């Protein structure tokens, strides 16, 4: 199953919490709730003077550190 | 790392906007300690803190992957927790450096 | 006998804070679980030496 | 440069953490519940006759004064019992149930929604979406298909 | 026997730092129950190399 996969216990419980919000009716409630599933964040890290992505942890759920 | 130390901003109040840390072991660490604070007795030995030894052996019960869950997954809600009052806190402390910039 | 004294261990090893109230009752077991033994070999012996 | 000039709390103080006890003696008529997401809770140390989770073991149920035992909850639903005899069901996404001998439970976890915000018809679709994404041949879309499905069984078991 | 051994293993597997703790008992246990054993061993050949 997905435990030798590579993918850790959060992002299980991540993609349990995307699925409910899914499932669940139209309602303010799925409205408070789609804001707790949603994926915009990001890393960046300051090179001598520019930024740059560390694109080596993944926010996109499906995928896997390495 | 061997200790992280999570620093945030914690509301007090709308003009208490004060400083706050969670200072995380590391599992391996963490274990060990569980285990020889299970073994001997229940005695706090810092005021304001709470005895947990039952705690401490029901985790013995406790298998070892989910144990490493249960760690990842308290860690996961104090990083939560600190990034909501960091939030709130940044929203707070916005509007009193405003005004006096006003 | 050993079924008490191996439970103690379990015990002990889940809460071994309580491990000095438990070991009374281990023991008590054991004065008692052994003796029927004792009652078990004594007809053996009473049987055999003075029987003819 | 000044000595120290700041000195930090510890967040963990500003909780309130129950302390166990051993050899009380004494048996709570009604445990206190305390259910949170996130960061939120939706019950805060209510009065409460009797709950009871899933796990991987299987599905429990709790009452007052029972052991101390700590647990993962296995996604799916979590009923309460109330005092007066109704109950209420929330569908949750893992976290991980402290219970108390004194009588005190903390069920934390990531989700915690009524069924009642739940509907048959949108979930019927997502079922077909995740078995035929656990039949493709593909790590990446086979795991996913198997949690959704693994969430989304006890809801078509349950709505029934 | 064994069962009080494993228990000395299951309980120091659960507990570590205990198993210098639960390893007497565990011999005592040991000894008493292959005490009968010997009590039985004994009969067994004080019935033979005596008896005529």
């Amino acid at each position: 199953s997905w435990r030798d996969a590579g993918i850790s216990y959060l992002r299980y419980l991540s993609i349990v919490t995307r699925c409910i919000h899914e499932v669940q009716k139209e309602g303010p409630l799925l409205t408070k709730n789609v804001r707790f599933s949603t994926i915009g964040w990001k890393s960046l890290y300051l090179d001598h003077g520019a930024t740059k992505e560390y694109t080596a942890i993944p926010a996109e759920l499906e995928k896997i550190p390495e | 790392w061997d200790r992280a130390q999570i620093v945030y901003n914690r509301y007090h109040g709308a003009a208490s906007q004060k400083l706050a840390i969670f200072n995380l072991p590391k599992f391996e660490d963490w274990k060990q300690k569980l285990e020889e604070d299970s073994a001997g007795d229940g005695k706090i030995e810092e005021d304001g803190l709470l005895q947990s030894l039952p705690m401490k052996t029901a985790l013995g019960e406790l298998e070892e992957t989910a144990v490493e869950d249960f760690y990842n997954f308290h860690s996961c809600l104090a990083v939560l927790n600190a990034v909501s009052e960091n939030e709130l806190s940044e929203y707070a402390a916005r509007i009193v450096a405003v005004e006096n910039q006003l | 006998v050993a079924m008490c004294f191996s439970s103690y261990m379990l015990a002990a090893a889940r809460q071994p804070n309580m491990s000095a109230k438990l070991l009374p009752y281990c023991i008590l077991g054991f004065a008692l679980s052994e003796a029927l033994a004792l009652f078990t070999l004594l007809i053996a012996l009473l049987e055999l030496f003075v029987f003819s | 440069q000044d000595p120290r000039k700041f000195f930090p709390d510890n967040g963990f103080r500003f909780f309130d953490g129950p302390e166990d006890s051993f050899g009380d003696g004494n048996i709570p008529a009604q445990i206190i519940l305390t259910l949170t997401r996130q960061d939120e809770f939706i019950l805060k140390q209510e009065p409460v006759a009797a709950i009871t989770i899933r796990t991987n073991e299987g599905e429990m149920g709790v009452l007052a004064g029972h052991e101390y035992t700590v647990q993962q909850l296995a996604p799916g639903i979590l009923e309460v019992e109330y005092e007066g005899g109704k109950k209420d069901q929330y569908v949750i996404s893992g976290g991980f149930a402290h219970v108390n001998d004194t009588g005190v439970v903390d069920i934390n976890t990531v989700e915690a929604v009524p069924l009642e915000e739940i509907d048959h018809e949108k979930l019927a679709k997502a079922l077909e979406e995740a078995r035929a994404k656990s039949q493709s041949p593909d790590e990446a879309v086979r795991i996913q298909g198997e949690i959704a499905l693994e969430i989304f069984e006890p809801l078509e078991a349950a709505l029934h």
